[PDB]
This record gives structure tokens, sequence and C-alpha cells, in this order.
């Protein structure tokens, strides 16, 4: 105690690093060109598809989350592809949650659920998608479109 | 020689004056995100410390730590968060631990010395509570 | 799954793991699916695999088709055609660059060449009242100035008391990056390594250890299994997962995670995917001394010694140091002392035993010539002993023994002038002892002793220290006593001593703006067992914001013993000016009565200029952002730029990143960067340079049309006055800033078609943001 | 004739020849000093003053003994200071009384040193004495050698001025303490007397002589020495004056000396010869 | 792999602007930036500007983004005020199909020099045991954030509370009885429990 140390601080909390995963697709016409079928045509191979939810704080426990993007007219339910000539017709795309349940789309923050997390330890999101053909026939062409997911936060 | 004379004598170091002895550097705050790994750490940053105006013969001081470490060896936060401990180590890289103890030369002409010295923090176990942080550690010295 | 076999564009993976997309001929033979491909070594060695890392590859050709399932045990390869890819298993040990952390050294910089002045005066006036006034003199001097990687240093010092240079100390040095290591000719001083510290002038020449990931630093066992399919394993210790990892099959082994003797032993947990688990405990303990294996330290250093007695010899030298890292806790080492009357051998192995404690022993022998060319040999011997912590909070910190012949003596006891340092009692035998308990969970007790025995006269040199700590929570308790004789003299030479540690935060409101929570006292007593009792108050603290100037108070008395009571007196500040350090203390102590001044600085021969601040640390990076004036960096104590826009920092790790920060609220309202950010990796002795591209001039958003229409999103826009450029939000708005109060706007989408052009009026001055509307040429 | 004395009475061995036994007080006189009187010690008698009256001379070649036999004197036979070394037969002391009566003889010195001396130990041969018996009786003559040892070591002048003492060991207090040093001269006579020094110093300048420390040896300091402003030069003779038997100090004044740089704490030890030099 | 400094943001009175490091650590795929605030009623106005409002960010970096205000002194100054920031990542540059992701987070513009300490807020809700129901009332000029609602048994849901507001949750009656709870502080750290207070 000739000389004297003191080091003073605190921690700053930090969110979660969100990755996402790009999805190809490489159906090519084994449904439409077999199908023919009704608006109902949600018969395309579903893609389990992952977010990963890690890192993250320890606070962060459980958040809301929810979804943006075009709805398609038939269905608003569906996601409208992009107005394309060079694409194909009379699709909308379904989402399905990891349960493999269609999930609302623009849905106000009212009806959200408070997604229950692991603190500290990683997590990952793990869902669906197909393809719902609406008008019949699907003519044949390019599958482009872009979506938004936004998480509103605890 | 008619008559021959026979003189002795010795000398001693005695104590010198401190330059300071009020160390005190605040770090700034950060993540457990970046600290979440099991014995992450911080970065390193620096401190010298003086001791001037020594007397005649004295060549070198030992300095003799003193803190509160946990059963890491490395020290314990006395803020409020946890998991959380303390890594001051020499600019030679060998650890500084509560009690311890280092011998250094003093420089001839200046009667005066210097201690360049290196602390950061860390976790053990990673994944720390989030808070405040307060720590203090004393040193005593020796004379040579 | 299955195509037959031929060349085929398929995405090479590795344990799933792409890498790129190669046409592969396919043969009838032997995978899961009945094929071999013909790959190269040239492909495999750009695929991840360390090629040297399987033995009998360098012997192959380039590009024959690899038998690897062969001559690799664990290795199969998977085709799987439906999705192309293929599936590559294989021992982690055939790969590289696993250290978490890597940095590749071409990363690294050089710098700048560029000059530098390190300087300090400093001194005081003391007033007796029997004699009076002193005062005194002392300036320092740190030169230094790099070329690339030649790196000189030289320092010396003036004089004058109540007078004049002298030539202090100089080396030029230069590293080798293949070599690893680094060479320095000029003054230096050895290490206490195996034998002891020598100061000299010559050339020397060690291997670094900086350069290493830290997780190398250190000695950890190195972990050897064989996995049987993909696993993961989880090690833990303390109860605590020290280490998980999904792990492929093959053998494997751990050069991983920094390690702690005192955090218990190894809890090794492997979870094969069937769910089997090898179960086993893994022991550690530490020598000082050890390598962690595959490593190899070493030196090499000559020249002429150097001491400052005028009454010896400087001749010339050798001595050699060397140690590698070997399997089964072994180890290797050794260095020797090559010089004129002279030579010196030693003789190595140390270990850990693992279950038992680490322990050492190591003998050397030498040869020597006294001044009298009376010669003799000698032999001497040490014991070094470890073990670690116990459950009941118990430390074996280090056991210490060594011991020498009478004809043992060292190299130094040679090197003199006339005959007759008492070299007729040189020392038998040094013992010492290093061991703590924890204390529970508020108290800690430290307790140390050493010993020294000579031949020839029975008097020993003894040493202890007994220190013990406990807190109460804002309680600062402190308990110790000291205990050490000696033999050319008399007296038992102890202490005993006690303090309690009080800070004043701990009692007021935490968000207070008072700087009350940032100022502490204490206070002390001690006794001698010979009368004087002592004590101690003192209280100190931080001052204004950025507490660069900062205070401290204290006086104690002193009683008993001598009689000599009395009050001391002790007030001192320090102040950090951002040209450089000054303080004044100031003593009184009633007889004693003395003041004290001193200014230091830093001064640099660089292109833009020259540049003033701060004390030095070998390593500085210049801030260069020209404009700035009393800037931010965030984290950092007294550093602001210049009137210009430049400011330095002296602060270095190296081999590392760092990290740039500025403050956004001490900036003006007038100038704007990209990113406040920069990071680095710096060596040893380099200079970096700081560049952020600032904006002066008038910030602005603007909400743009043409052809009736907001123009189409994204597009690029530059100002065709300043230098300034943009990128169109919605609505055709654009922000921009550094600019001039009129002027004309280039604008590109396609093809370049928007030309706008502005005058703001000049009252708009007091705001920082201005907003408009208008149209563009095309 | 049974003679005795007190202190040492050492044996008549072989007839009248002997050694002997005795202590000391060897005196600085004016021309030649004193060494020794036998008249304090020898105490004589005629056993038989009736029948015989011993007549008791000297033959020359009595010399001194040992070391000392290279020298010249006088000899005070019955108080006459006779030539030493003893070149003639002197007279004889004749006796006839049963009274241990004293023998007169005492010694002489001739002084060559400057004030200096020979310190003798206990026992050594001092004297070589060819004494001669003869009596009134008849021709019994009987010559013989009287030896001179000690039981004592004492200095004997050799030079004709004195000290307080020839031996003086002082510590000093420690780290800057500088002591006055105590030792006075006085003479027989007033003489134009000088000094300088002994040793092997460190500077060139003559005035610093080595830390000779034996164990744990401080270094870096060395022996400056003055007389109350005077820096003093090794082997520089500095005056004294006519000094006769005044004990006259020397004022001076012992102390540290910064020799070179880095001063190495410890133990500190010089022995220090001086010269006196006749002016 | 894209975050933020942290989740809550007091603006205080008398402030210029507010700092806002973000982060993407991944070393190559490159993002496009919007940002923009709506008020408490989900309502972009622009009254707050965030600059850089758009750019882009390739390779592992950082921005530092700084927010003004816009609305000069036209707000009731005796509690604070919500508003919602938004902030859109977009991946820059074959049959696919990606997202892009939004940060919503609130905005607590405190006022300068309201009456009670906010520590001093965690105390003062008070309530009213209603049917299957609660009411939950602000007195106090915060907003009010609160979880772990064990009332006795049954853990409950969480809740914001207007300044100088109130609430009213539905009530399961299969539940326990006492009212237990925590909340957030100015940190994001969670409040110890405490014990309701109704009539």
């Amino acid at each position: 105690a000739d000389s004297t140390i003191t080091i003073r601080g605190y921690v700053r909390d930090n969110g979660c690093s969100v990755a996402a995963e790009s999805t190809n697709f490489t159906v090519d016409l084994m449904e439409n060109a077999a199908k023919q079928f009704n608006n109902i045509g949600a018969t395309t191979p579903v893609v389990p598809f992952r977010i990963l939810l890690s890192p993250c704080g320890n606070a962060v426990s459980a958040v809301k989350v929810g979804f943006t993007g075009v709805a398609d007219s038939h269905n608003a339910n569906l996601l409208a592809l992009e107005n394309t000539v060079s694409a194909a017709s009379g699709l909308g795309i379904q989402l399905l949650n990891e349960q493999q349940n269609q999930i609302p789309l623009n849905a106000p923050s009212s009806a959200l659920s408070w997604t229950t997390l692991t603190p500290g330890k990683p997590n990952t999101l793990n869902f669906y998608a197909r393809l719902m053909a609406t008008q019949v026939p699907v003519t044949a062409g390019h599958i482009n479109a872009t979506a938004t997911f936004t998480l509103e936060y605890q | 020689a008619d008559v021959t004379i026979t003189v002795n004598g010795k000398v001693v170091a005695k104590p010198c004056t401190v330059s300071t002895t009020n160390a005190t550097v605040d770090l700034g705050d950060l993540y457990s995100f970046s600290l979440m790994s099991a014995g992450a750490a911080s970065a390193w940053h620096d401190v010298a410390l003086e001791l001037t105006n020594c007397p005649v013969g004295t060549s070198r001081v030992t300095a003799s730590f003193s803190g509160a470490a946990d059963s890491t060896g490395y020290y314990k936060n006395q803020g409020t968060a946890q998991n959380i401990q303390l890594e001051l180590q020499d600019d030679s890289g060998n650890t500084l631990n509560t009690g311890a103890t280092k011998t250094v030369q003093v420089d001839d002409s200046s009667q005066s010395a210097h201690f360049p010295l290196q602390v950061r923090a860390l976790t053990v176990n990673g994944g720390a509570t989030q808070g405040t942080i307060q720590a203090v550690i004393s040193i005593t010295y020796t004379y040579s | 799954q299955e195509l037959p076999p031929g060349t085929y564009r398929v995405d090479i993976y590795l344990n799933n793991g792409y890498m790129a997309t190669r046409d592969v001929t396919f043969n009838t033979g032997d995978s899961e699916q009945g094929i071999v491909p013909c790959l190269t070594r040239a492909q495999l060695a750009s695929m991840g695999l360390n090629t040297a890392s399987v033995a009998g590859m360098n012997l192959l050709a380039d590009d024959a088709c690899v038998p690897l399932t062969t001559m690799v045990q664990d290795a199969t390869a998977h085709l799987d055609v439906g999705q192309q890819r293929l599936n590559l298993t294989i021992p982690q040990a055939f790969m590289s660059n696993r250290a978490r952390g890597y940095i590749p050294p071409e990363l690294w910089d050089p710098g700048i060449n560029a000059g530098l002045l390190n300087y300090n005066f400093s001194g005081n006036s003391v007033q007796n009242r029997i004699g009076g006034n002193s005062h005194y003199a002392y300036l320092n001097l740190q030169s230094g100035l790099n070329i690339g990687a030649w790196r000189l240093r030289d320092n010396t010092t003036w004089s004058y008391n109540s007078n004049k240079w002298q030539h202090i100390n100089t080396w030029l040095e230069r590293d080798i990056i293949p070599l690893r290591s680094r060479l320095t000719l000029g003054d230096g001083y050895t290490q206490g390594d195996i034998f002891d510290g020598i100061n000299f002038r010559g050339a020397q020449l060690a291997s670094d250890d900086n350069m290493l990931p830290d997780s190398q630093r250190g000695f950890a066992p190195v972990i050897h299994g064989i996995a049987r399919g993909t696993a993961q394993v989880t090690i833990k210790q303390n109860g605590y997962d020290i280490y998980n990892s999904t792990v492929p099959p093959g053998p494997f082994t751990i050069n991983d995670i920094y390690a702690a003797g005192n955090s218990g032993d190894l809890q090794v947990t492997i979870k094969e995917a069937d769910g089997s688990t090898q179960i086993f405990t893994v022991p550690y303990s530490s020598v000082p001394l050890l390598q962690r294996e595959g490593h190899t330290r070493y030196s090499i250093t000559a020249g002429e010694y150097r001491s400052g007695n005028a009454q010896q010899e400087k001749p010339r030298f050798f001595q050699s140091t060397l140690l590698h890292g070997l399997p089964a806790g072994w180890t290797i080492y050794g260095g020797t002392q090559l010089a004129d009357r002279y030579r010196a051998f030693n003789f190595g192995i140390g270990k850990n035993m693992g279950a038992l404690g680490a322990l050492s022993v190591d003998m050397t022998q030498a040869n020597s010539t006294l001044p009298d060319d009376s010669q003799h040999d000698g032999q001497s011997v040490r014991f070094l002993y470890n073990k670690s912590l116990n459950e009941s909070g118990t430390n074996i910190q280090l056991v210490g023994y060594r011991y020498s012949t009478s004809g043992y003596f060292n190299f130094a006891d040679t090197t003199y002038s006339r005959m007759n340092y008492n070299l007729a009692y040189n020392k038998r035998g040094k013992l010492q002892l290093t061991v703590t308990q924890q204390l529970g969970r508020t108290s800690t007790l430290y307790l140390s002793g050493s010993h020294q025995t000579y031949w020839g006269t029975s008097n020993v040199d003894e040493q202890f220290q007994a220190g013990l700590n406990t807190a109460f929570e804002d309680i600062n308790w402190t308990l110790s006593y000291s205990l050490t004789k000696n033999a050319w003299q008399k007296g038992r030479d102890q202490m005993l001593a006690l303090n309690v540690n009080i800070p004043f935060s701990h009692w007021l409101r935490s968000d207070s703006k008072s700087q009350w929570r940032h100022a502490s006292a204490s206070y002390s007593m001690s006794h001698d067992l010979n009368g004087r009792m002592t004590n101690l108050a003192g209280v100190y603290g931080t001052l204004l914001e950025d507490n660069n100037l900062s205070y401290s108070v204290q006086t104690g008395y002193a009683g008993g013993g001598d009689g000599n009571s009395g009050s001391t007196g002790y007030a001192t500040l320090n102040y950090r000016g951002g040209y450089g350090n000054a303080n004044i203390g100031y003593s009184h102590s009633d007889d004693i009565k003395q003041l004290y001044y001193g200014v230091s600085g830093g001064v640099l021969a660089h292109a833009n200029g020259v540049t003033l601040g701060q004390p030095l640390n070998d390593t500085v990076v210049l801030v260069k952002a020209p404009g700035a004036k009393d800037a931010k960096v965030e984290n950092q104590t007294g550093v602001r730029t210049d009137w210009r826009g430049y400011a330095v920092l002296p602060y270095a790790t190296e081999y590392r990143e760092n990290r740039v920060a500025l403050d956004t609220n001490t900036l003006a309202d007038n100038v704007d960067l990209d990113n406040a950010v920069a990071n680095v990796v710096p060596t040893r002795g380099a200079i970096v340079r700081a560049e952020f591209k600032a904006r002066v001039g008038i910030k602005l958003l603007m909400t743009l049309t043409h052809n009736n229409k907001p123009l189409p999103f994204g597009a690029m826009v530059t100002s065709e006055s300043s230098q300034s450029s943009g990128i169109v939000a919605d609505n055709g708005q654009v922000y921009l800033s550094g600019m001039p109060l009129a002027g004309k706007v280039q604008v590109k989408w396609g093809e370049a078609h928007c030309v706008a052009n502005y005058q703001l009026p000049p009252e708009s001055q007091q705001q920082l943001l201005t907003q408009l509307s208008a149209e563009c040429r095309s | 004739f049974a003679c005795k004395t007190a202190n040492g009475t050492a044996i008549p061995i072989g007839g009248g020849s002997a050694n002997v036994y005795v202590n000391l007080a060897p005196v600085v006189n004016v021309g030649q000093n004193l060494v020794v009187d036998l008249s304090t010690q020898i105490f004589c008698h005629n056993d038989y003053p009736e029948t015989i009256t011993d007549y008791v001379t000297l033959q020359r070649g009595s010399a001194y003994g040992g070391v000392l036999s290279n020298f010249s004197g006088t000899v005070k036979y019955s108080g006459s200071s006779y030539p030493f070394p003893t070149t003639s037969e002197t007279p004889r002391v004749v006796y006839n009384s049963r009274t241990d009566k004293p023998w007169p003889v005492a010694l002489y010195l001739t002084p060559v040193s400057s004030a200096g001396g020979v310190a003798i130990k206990a026992g050594s041969l001092i004297a070589v004495l060819i004494l001669r018996q003869t009596n009134n009786y008849n021709s019994d003559d009987f010559q013989f050698v009287w030896n001179i040892y000690a039981n004592n070591d004492v200095v004997v002048p050799t030079g004709g001025c004195d000290v307080s003492a020839r031996d003086v060991t002082v510590t000093l207090p420690d780290y800057p303490g500088s002591v006055p040093i105590p030792l006075t001269v006085y003479c027989a006579k007033s003489q134009n007397l000088g000094y300088y020094l002994s040793g092997t110093t460190a500077d060139a300048g003559n005035s610093i002589f080595t830390n000779t420390a034996s164990f744990s040896p401080a270094q870096g300091v060395g022996v400056q020495l003055t007389r109350n402003g005077t820096i003093i030069p090794a082997n520089n003779t500095v005056s004294l004056g006519a000094v006769g038997t005044s004990a006259v100090s020397l004022g001076l004044t012992a102390n540290y000396a910064r020799t070179g740089g880095q001063v190495t704490a410890g133990n500190v030890q010089s022995i220090i010869g001086v010269t006196f030099v006749y002016q | 792999g894209v975050a933020l400094g942290a989740t809550r943001v007091i603006y205080p009175a008398g402030q210029k602007q507010e700092q806002l490091a973000v982060t993407n650590n991944d070393e190559n795929s490159t993002y496009l930036i919007q940002s923009w605030v709506e008020n408490a009623d989900g309502v972009k106005d622009g009254r707050f500007i965030v600059t850089p409002p758009l750019f882009a960010m390739k390779g592992k970096k950082e921005n530092t983004l700084r927010i003004l205000d816009a609305t000069n002194n036209q707000l009731p100054q005796d509690r604070e005020s919500l508003f919602w920031m938004n902030v859109k990542a977009i991946p820059s540059m074959e049959n696919t199909l990606q997202l892009a992701i939004i940060s919503r987070i609130k905005l607590y513009y405190r006022p300068a020099k309201l009456a009670l300490p906010p520590d001093q807020a965690a105390e003062k809700l008070r309530f009213r045991r209603s049917a299957n129901s609660l009411t939950l009332i602000n007195p106090t000029p915060y907003y009010l954030t609160v979880t772990e609602l064990n009332a006795g048994t049954r853990v409950l849901e969480n809740a914001l509370v207007p300044p100088m507001g109130e609430s009213t949750v539905k009530l399961p009656s299969d539940a326990g009885s006492n009212i237990t709870y925590r909340t957030i502080n100015d940190y994001g750290a969670l409040t110890p429990k405490m014990t309701g207070v109704m009539e």
C-alpha cells in the first residue's frame, strides 16, 4: 500500500448475431408439367431453412417475430413473385413453421408471441416454404422474389 | 610506516522517495458477447511507475504486491458483475501474484527507477454477468 | 448418390464443407460408391490438406491419383451427385491454422522510416533548517530512428546540481521473419534463464515468443486420441465446460487453450455420435521452465563484456542457449558459456510426472582460471518442485534448492584486475520456498522464505514474509510481518504492519455528478517490536473531468524507539497536458521541507512535420485527419488533436489487432468522416498512420425530383463542386456534406443523366442541417 | 653472593651465567635514550660479607641480542655511561653486604630513527653480557654471560621523539561521517619535523587510499584526509616546526571519498602508515 | 452476424445527437442500411435525423449512427416519449429468395427534470384485482417494462405501462394469490421480484 491500484467499469449489453439461409430453387417443372392442379396447389418439396440465433446476450430471453412481403392477389397468405416476363405464372409462396403451419403475413404486433430463447447458448430456427399453384396451370419461367423478416425485440 | 591506522565502516541503503502512490486506470465497457468463450480476456494496457531521490549506494528495490484474488489466482472483481478476473503482468510476461515480489535495478545518475507493467482483464468460465466493476491492489517495497 | 465413373462438375466438400467445384475423374474402385477419383496433390493442398502431415506424399508425383483411403487411415470419400457433393472425412491433424485467432504474418506492417526524441527534465528543491537549500537538475534523453526494420536507439542525459553529459545506451537491431527471431547489435543485457543477467556489447540473436497466438504461449499437455466416427467432445474443469467441439473421425491431438494448474485437473468427456463417451481425466502442474512440444527456444549471444566497475576486465566471449519440447513430459534444454579463462556446461532434463507434481533437477560443471592463475573445476545442481492446487485451497507454488562445490564459481568471479569481491566465502547452497493458503472467502495469507549458506564463514542470510488480507466488502484489512537477517551486520530485521482502506463512492448516489465518488482514504499502523509505533492516513483521488490532474494528500505520525516522534505531510498534484505530463509534489515534515517539479515529453520527426506530445512507448500511431481541433479519441486519456488535425498514440500491443475510435460529440458542426474506427496489426517498433476522410463544409438533405418523379433508387451522385459524393435514398432524397454554398451536381444511374445545381441562402449558417428540393438536368 | 629480583628471576644457568625475564621502560632521552635500569631489578647481596667482597666487572663484547645486536648506545656502569657495544673492560663493583642491594647499571641508546622504535616480544634475546666475577677472596674469576629476555612485549625508541601510541583503529559514523583523528606527538628536544604518508592509493591525486575491505566490500569510496581544510596528497611531507616536549596533535580528519561511479554498499576497511621526517 | 449497440435508447433533453454503433462481423457479404423512425403509433414522419440514413457495408465493418432532433420542443415535457427505430438491413450483390432484416426498437425521449427519480418508480405501480383481469395503474411519468408476473402460482405476461398511464390484462382464475414479478432497469437488466398492491 505504498502505492494504490484501481480499475472501475461496467459491462455493455450486445444483441444477437443473426445469420440467414438463401435457398436456390431447382424443382424445374416437376410440379407444373405434371399439374394442372387447383389454387390449393401447394405441392412443392419444402426446404427447412435456418436462422442462426447466435451469439446473443443474456437478458435477451423472449422476443416477437414477423414477416413482410408482397401478398399474392388470390391468397394474401401467399407471396407473389417478381413481376417478370421471364418468370412463371400462377404461383404464390406459402410459409410454414418448423411445425409445418402456415404463417400469417403482415399481422400487427398485437397478435405476436414471445419467442422464448436460450440465454447464452445458441439457437436456430428451422422453417419451411413451398409453392402454391394459384392459377391453373403454371407456365415455366424464373422463380425470383425477395421477402423480409423483422424481429421486434424483448 | 611509523604509525598504521585501521579505518572501517559500512554503508546501508535508505528509503528513497516515491514519485507517486496513486495508480488508477478505467478501461471502458465492453461485451461478454466478445467475452463469451471461457478464458476470454481483455486488451493490455500500459502503466509506468517511478520512484525518485535515492540515497547513495542504493542499487536495487523489490516491489511487494497485494491484492484480492479469488481461487483462480487472478484478482477478484469488487464490482457487481461476476465471472470476471484480473490480469497484471510485467513486460517480461510473467504472472504477478498477490503478495508477490520483484526486484529491479536503480539508475546511477537520476536516483530513480521505473516499472514497465501491463494490465488487462478476463473471464475464466466465459459468459460473465453484466454490471459494475471494481478493483484495488496495494504495493509496498524493500530496499537494496 | 451415384453416377457411373468418369469426370464430373461437382461441389467438392470436406465434411460437408465446400471448397470448389472441379471436374473430377472417377474409376471403378473403392468408396461407399465403388469408385475412386484421380486427384492431385496440388488440388489437395489447394483444398486444406497439409501434405507433409501425411508421410509418403512428398515422394509421390505432383498429380498422381492419390490412394488416400489406403495411405491415410480413417479417411473416407463419398460422392453424392444427386446434390453433386464430395463429403470427405479426414483426421484433423492433416489440416492447418487451427490456432483460434490465427493471424497471417504477411499481413504485418513494416511502417514508416522516421526519427524520434523522448525527453524529460525534472528536479526538486529542499530547504533544511540546518544547511538550507538544495537544487537538482537532470534532463533525460532518448532518441531513436527507424528505417524499415533498422531500429536504432540511444539514451543519455545532462546534469547539474546545487554537471555535464554522460553517454549511456545504444543499439541497432532487426528481426528475421522465417527465422522467427530477433538479432541486435550494440549495448545489451543477457537473460536469467540458465545463467545470470549480464550487460555487454555485442550480437544477440534470440527466438521471439511474442509472435505466437497466445493459446500456444505457455505449456499445455498435448492431447492425443483417435475418433472412430464423427464425435463431439466436451472438456470440463471445475465443473465448467472448458472446451467443446464436434470432432471429425480420425486420430487427433490438442494444442489448445490457456492452461491453469490451479484450476484443478481436466475432465475429459468424449461423446461419440452413438452416445458412447470415452472418459478420463488429465493431470496438470508446471515447471516455469517447461516447453510445449514442437517449440524450440534459443539464443546466440556473443561480444564484449560491459559492467560499470573500474576494477575489472572487458573481454570477448560467447554463449549459446537451446530448448525443444519433447514427448512424455521429458524436457531437454541447454546452453553453455564459452569465454577466455573459462568454459561452462550445463546438463538437463526436467519433467512433469502429472500425478505427482512437476520436478526438475539440473547440473552444470565449469572450468575456471582465477586472476592469481589458480585454476579450478566445479559443479552445481538445482532442484525445483511444483504441486498445484488442491481442493482445500492449497498451492505449493515453488520448492527451490541449489547447491555447489567449493571449486564451483562463476565467470563473473574472474573478471577482475587486481587480486586481493571475497571469493574465499562462496556460497554452499541456497534454499527458497513459496506457498500460500486460500482462507475461506474473505481472507488470504501469503508465506515466503529463503535461505543462504556460504563456504567458509558460519553465517547464513535469510528472508521471510507473511502477508494476510481480509476484505469486508468496502473495507480493506491488511496485516503482514517481515523478517530477514544478514551476514555482514547484526540485528534481527523485522516489522509488523496493518492497514484498512475505505472508499467514498460506496456511500453516495452512484449517479450524483460529484467528484467525491472518486476519492478515498486509508489508515495504517505498524510497530517494529522496538518502540516505534507509527501510523498513516491518506486521502486522495481524481480531479476535473478527464482526471488528468489528480491529487494526493497524506500525513502520518511516528513514535517510540528512538524518541524521534513526528508528524508528516505530503500533497501532490499531477496533470497530464496533451503536450506532455507534469506534476508538483510537496513534503513537509517539520525539519524537511521540499518541493517537486518535472516535465517530460516526446517529439516526432515525421514526413508531415514534427509532432509533440506525452511520453512514449516504442510504437506510435500517427492520427491523420486534417482539420480536427480538439478530438476525444475514445477510451484515451488526455488524447486530443492539434489545431491542425493530427494526433498520436504511443499505446501499442503488436502482432495483434488494435482499434481506433473517435467521439462525434466533440466534433465541430461542419466536418464529417466515414468511419471513425480503424484497426491495425502492428509489429514491434513500428509507426502507423491513421487516415480519415474529413469533409469540411455544409451539411444537407435534399428531396429532388426529375420527370415529375423521384428518380429511381440507389443511384450514384457526385458533387461537381466539392469532392463529396452520395447515394440516392427513396423519394429522390440524398444527404450530403462537406459542401460549398453554391454549385452543381453530377448524377449517374443510366447512360450519367442528371446534373443539378444549387445555391442555398447564406443565412442558413447557424444550422448544421439544411433541407431543400429541386430538379435535375436529366 | 646470592642475587635475585622481583619480576622474572630467571635461573643462573651454567654457573653464574643466566637468562632474565624483565619488564621494560625504554625512555626517550636527549643524547641517548634510556632502555632499562638494572638496579631496578637486580638485588645482589654478598651472602658472607665477612668472608668475601665480590669484585664483579664486565668484560667487553657484551652486545645487544637478537636483531638489537647491531646497535650502539651507552651503558651506565655504576651510573657511568660507558660506550656501547662494550669494547673495553669496565671496573669492578665490590660486594660485602647481606642486603640484596641494587645493581647500578642503566642502558642507553644512540637514537637513529625519526621518532621510531623496535617492538620486542617477551622471552626473546635482548642482550648478551660478558661479565666477570673475581673477588677479594682469591683469584676465583668466573666469567659468564647474562642473557636478556623479557616478560612483556615493549617498543623501544629508535628516534628521539615520541607519540601517544603507534596503533589507532577507528570506524566512521556511517555516511557521510568524518572523524577528527586523535594523536599527539612530543619530543625530548625541539626539533623541526615533518611527515608523509604510505599505503596504496586510489587516486592519481594521491589523496584517496583504497578500501581494502576483506569481507562484504563496499566499493566506490576510499580514504580522503584533511588537516582542517587541507586535503593531503600521499607521500608529501607536511612540516611540523620545532617541536619539543609538547605533545601536539596534527589536526587531522578522515573522510569518505567517492572514487568512481556506482556506489557499492557494505563494509569498509583500510590501514595507513605515516612516516616522520627530520627537518 | 449483424448487431447494434444495444436495445434501448434514451434521448435526454439538452442533447444534440445520439451515437449508435452497429456492426456486421462477416468479411465479404455486403449490406445496405435504411434507417427510419416511426412514432409510438408506427407512423414515419421524419421527426428525428439518423445519419447516414442509407449506406452499404462490405466486409467486417462498423458504423456509428448519429440521431438528431427535428421537432423543436413540440412535445409534452411532463413525461417520456416512445418512438420506434426501424433498421433495414439488405443483402447486396437464379431462382432464389432472401430476407431483409429490420430492427424495430424503442425510443424513450426523456424530457428535462421530471420529478421522481426513476428507480423510485418501480414501487409506485398500483393495482386493482379485477375479475378475470387486472388493472395496473401508473401515476408516474414513466413507461414501465414488466415481466415474470407470477400471481402466486401462474407465470404471467409482459407489460408496458404508459407514463401517467395504466394497463388492464387478462387473468386466468386458476392462479395463485400474490402478485410477484420483475421489471427492467435503465440498463436492460432485471430488477428483482416485488409484490403487488391493489385498491
